């Protein structure tokens, strides 16, 4: 639902790249496979981290909070 | 060391099931008895037999 | 008297009365808390149907119908030969009017405790001297006025006019009697603490519903509970149904909130004559500081100008 | 005396025993316990 | 991994593969069976219950 | 007469509310059940 | 036979009656007591009895 922190074969950590990545994609208007490389993921384990993560979390951020402070 | 075969590798899509061992594992040594017939109840929820 | 026929769970060895007796449902055993040693094995943890001997008593009847092959010939026979009963001609009559209860109370949408409380209250209040020359709709109308009102959901006695087509005198008298019955039959068996259940005036629980009748929002409602609850200081109108009480308190929160109602819609929705409401009004305009929530006015949502001047 | 908050306006609410279970601010019905005080332990594995 | 079981990576499955989140609801009334039997959500002591 | 008491609505309400929580369909079976929500093609 | 099997009981004339562990009273809730199947067939059936000597 969020990005995971590190990759699952090998423990490469992905978790601080995704936001990078979607940036490679928005606005540099690259495609996901040299996004993917531009950020150092050249292992295949490594890239079906971020290319097939989902970001489930910004439908979950959409409700509202149930303990507002 | 190598082996000697070489080895079919990728990503493949996988599914966890909704059958886990904790949910099914079950033992009883001794346990509480149905009211009629004085047998082991059923169900492992119930400690049954 | 009679024969014990009683079994203690004791532990024989450490000989403590009374004993730490612990019940290992999952191991079926019971056992001494201090020694370990088990008294009882084998203890037991559907089949029929739930009877509860507390509403119909211990009546255990079943009924004959339709299975896979059935002639329709022995079918009646056995109905008239059910029906041909006289011994449970009481429990017949019984079970007529607890299915008028729920035919009454489902045609008022009333919840299921209150199906429940006045079942038990036509029960507890059956076969008394005192309450035999009534007539039975007086009866029916009573056990469910008793039925709203223990379960804190109490309903006026226009509501069971309105359903109910009985006379006012012979209602209240129904009322009184079985009032009495009832407080009899809790000093017989179990006592129980009224805690403002049997309040004739109830006027904090007219208000949610009244306010209902008329598509209020909530805060106008609240607004009018805390006006029902502070007319009680007031002694010009402590005299007052609660009903007109409840109904005079909505009407000035609704000229307070400016809700575009006029008291001849109130007056027809809630069957309250309008110069009752006027007068009410009237009267409660003097107290206006008393009866307005402080804090709403702290909070700006309403101000004292905006009731009318008389 | 216990803590309590509204399910839709999330208005915190202290309810004692005698209180109805319904929301002073908005009128939901739907009221969730108060997250407690005590500091709870996770392992991180 | 004979007969359709597997091997799974146990390094995996510390980083978070497969691991899933589950959630039991359970539900409980305080119902009026009539005057004085009715039921009340309390925290019960082993003096009078 | 009553309209309020010729009228029993609780006859249409409560039909509808059995035949819809229990699967009968009568006075068939199975034709209502519970909505799996293990996943969303489930 | 002549000891164990006379057609002369093949007809009920005196009914017996099957102990409460045959037909146990279940608790639904611990405060419920509903009872067996049996339990009420013998009750239709001592109320049958009853109202035939009545009858009678
Ligand atoms: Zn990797
Ligand atoms: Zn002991
Ligand atoms: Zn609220």
């Amino acid at each position: 639902m969020i990005v995971p922190v590190r990759c699952f074969s090998c423990g490469k950590v992905v978790g601080d790249k995704w936001e990078s990545y979607l940036n490679l994609l928005q606005e540099d208007e690259l495609d996901e496979g040299t996004a993917l490389s531009r950020l150092g993921l050249k292992r295949y384990c490594c890239r079906r981290m971020i290319l097939t993560h989902v970001d489930l979390i910004e439908k979950f951020l959409r409700y509202n909070p149930l303990e507002k402070r | 060391k190598k082996l000697m075969a070489q080895i079919f590798f990728g990503p493949t899509y996988y599914q966890r099931l909704r059958h886990m061992v904790d949910d099914k594992i079950h033992a009883r040594a001794r346990g509480p008895m149905q009211v009629l017939t004085r047998q082991p109840v059923e169900g492992r929820s119930r400690d049954g037999g | 008297r009679g024969p014990n026929l009683n079994i203690v769970l004791t532990c024989p060895e450490c000989k403590v009365y009374p004993p730490k007796i612990v019940e290992r449902f999952s191991e079926g055993d019971v056992v001494c808390a201090l020694c370990g040693l088990v008294l009882s094995d084998k203890l037991v943890d559907r089949v029929g149907e739930a009877s509860n001997p507390l509403l119909d008593g211990n009546n255990l009847s079943t009924r004959i119908g339709k299975g896979e092959t059935t002639d329709m010939r022995f079918t009646k026979e056995l109905n008239k030969a059910q029906g041909k009963n006289v011994m449970d001609k009481k429990d017949n009559e019984v079970q007529a009017a607890f299915a008028k209860i729920t035919m009454l109370c489902d045609a008022a949408e009333l919840p299921k405790i209150v199906k429940d409380c006045a079942k038990e209250a036509y029960k507890l209040c059956h076969d008394e001297k005192t309450l035999k020359g009534k007539s039975m709709e007086s009866i029916m109308a009573a056990s469910i006025l008793i039925g709203c009102r223990r379960a804190e959901v109490a309903r006026t006695f226009k509501e069971i006019q309105s359903l109910i087509h009985v006379k006012t005198k012979e209602f209240g008298k129904t009322l009184n009697i079985m009032k009495n019955i009832l407080r009899g039959k809790s000093e017989d068996g179990f006592l129980k603490i009224d805690t403002d259940n049997m309040s004739g005036a109830q006027n904090l629980t007219y208000i949610p519903r009244f306010c209902s009748h008329l598509g209020l929002p909530m805060q106008v409602t609240t607004s009018a509970e805390y006006t029902a609850k502070k007319c009680k200081e007031i002694k010009e109108i402590a005299g007052k149904s609660p009903i007109t009480i409840a109904v005079v308190s909505i009407y000035l929160n609704i000229l307070l909130f400016q809700i575009p109602i006029t008291a001849a819609k109130v007056g027809q929705t809630l069957q309250v004559t309008e110069g009752t409401i006027k007068s009410g009004y009237k009267i409660l305009y003097e107290h206006r500081d008393k009866l307005v929530d402080p804090q709403l006015i702290a909070n700006g949502v309403v101000s004292l100008d905006n009731l009318p001047g008389v | 005396t216990l803590k309590y908050i509204c399910a839709e306006c999330s208005s915190k609410l202290s309810l004692s025993r005698t209180d109805a279970v319904r929301c002073k601010d908005c009128g939901h019905r739907i009221l969730l316990k108060a997250r407690t005080k005590r500091l709870v332990q996770f392992e991180a594995r | 991994n004979q007969e359709d079981s597997m091997i799974m990576n146990q390094s995996s499955i510390d980083r978070g593969l497969f691991r899933s989140l589950f959630f039991r609801s359970y539900m409980d009334q305080e119902k009026k069976y009539g005057m004085s039997i009715t039921e009340t959500f309390e925290k019960p002591q082993r003096t009078n219950t | 007469f009553n309209m309020k008491l010729a009228i029993n609505a609780k006859t249409i309400t409560s039909g509808l509310k059995y035949a819809l929580a229990t699967g009968n369909w009568g006075e068939r079976a199975g034709v209502s059940q519970v909505l799996n929500r293990y996943t969303y093609s489930s | 036979n002549e000891v164990f099997s006379r057609p002369e009981w093949m007809i009920l004339t005196c009914l017996p009656v099957p102990p409460p562990p045959v037909r146990p009273s279940i608790s639904f809730n611990e405060s419920q007591r509903g009872e067996d199947d049996l339990t009420f067939k013998l009750a239709d059936i001592l109320k049958a009895n009853i109202s035939l000597e009545t009858l009678e």
